[PDB]
């Protein structure tokens, strides 16, 4: 049942990294689960676009010979893969305001530090870079030489949050 | 140390030389070998004042010795 | 499974070129993917219209003997295929304002220059006709005798955009 | 001749071609063979206005011809 006919996943070019990555991951997981022979997914790729994207496909259809080239064309035309220094400046911009728990902040900061080139930064320097931008209410009790991985920091922050 | 590095951005009057000297002086206290020349130049480049960022770009720097040279030639020209 | 029973694509006569072309392309791609014997698609064409279109079909049903005649009746009654000079005037009307990247503008201008009669204009004169209506911020750095196809212009515009 | 050169720095209105042709025509009266192209261009590159100097830099141009091209492209806008 790999006719790519019944799928409720869509995309319309909203120009943001998260929506594009969600769409690409959902398509590739669907192809891995239901079963496509890696050629029928090119003949039925036009059943998922709407609005501004369908005009783009009817424009640039004649430069797609495989599947990986089409997925690379989507990722290159709708995400310009931002350089190094703007990510660091955006990262140090925001502080952790009150009425915001640890889980949302740690999820957003770990989603931001994945657009750097891979293999440059291990876990310890990443946690040391994260630890400065936390509020005083947690930081009075969770001082260093006590955590080594993000799971322990999330656990102790959750205990200090739900305790009082 | 990382907190202190990004606090005070470059003012509107200091020459580029004193700024680079102070920032390099504050960056040698981290443990050695964790940061080679390229990432250090990347970290330093986000805080320069608008007078210099609008001409020199990140395409051509090729380490610190070049940045001081282009900054001096752009400073002698009376902005 | 070609009963044309489960399909979430619809049309209601909004009187615009893009919606009609999207609907026709989606129907024809569905017929190519799932499998219809080119006669069952006429007996079940009435399961996709709603509102103003169903009265039109119940009016003009008796002048459709094949599939291509029905698709031509849709394209002729809901798109009057605009003449030559209005497309040129509409094309030179708008300039590229700021806070608008290259990809959206190039997609719209390439979607507009496809309603001319085919075989009159190759790629070089089309790019030379496009190059005049760009803002000064890109045009100070992307001067001619450097690009020959739209891919190179999009690439250099994307580099100059995300660099500074 | 050396005093007459370095007098009257080019004003904002004069185009690059008119200024270059006069300053080169006036430099040929010196005794023959006393100067090569490099020192001549190094002498000339000290009177151009702030407008043409901010973009091109002395390390870029080499011979006596490229300066006209870069000046024309900067003068088009």
């Amino acid at each position: 049942k790999g006719n790519f006919s019944a799928c409720t996943h869509s995309f319309g070019g909203t120009r943001d990294h998260d929506v594009v990555e969600e769409f690409i991951g959902n398509i590739e997981t669907y192809k891995d689960v239901e079963g496509i022979s890696d050629e029928n997914a090119l003949k039925g790729i036009s059943l998922l676009f709407y609005g501004m994207a369908s005009t783009w496909w009817q424009g640039v259809r004649k430069e797609a010979t495989t599947w990986k080239e089409a997925i690379a064309l989507i990722r290159e035309h709708f995400s310009p893969t931002k350089p190094a220094y703007q990510i660091y400046m955006e990262f140090f911009q925001n502080k952790q305001d009150d009425h915001d728990p640890i889980d949302t902040f740690v999820i957003q900061k770990r989603a931001l530090l994945a657009q750097l080139p891979s293999g440059r930064h291990d876990e310890e320097t990443e946690l040391d870079l994260l630890f400065g931008l936390l509020n005083i209410k947690y930081r009075k009790h969770i001082s260093r030489h006590s955590v080594h991985t993000f799971k322990d920091l999330l656990e102790q922050g959750r205990i200090i949050e739900h305790n009082n | 140390i990382y907190m202190e590095f990004f606090q005070n951005k470059q003012d509107d009057h200091d020459p580029i030389d004193t700024f680079v000297i102070q920032k390099r002086a504050l960056l040698a206290q981290l443990p050695s070998g964790r940061h080679d020349e390229e990432t250090e130049l990347d970290l330093l480049f986000g805080l320069l004042n608008i007078k210099y960022r609008k001409h020199i770009s990140r395409h051509s720097v090729h380490t610190f010795k070049d940045l001081l040279e282009q900054g001096r030639i752009i400073e002698h020209n009376n902005q």
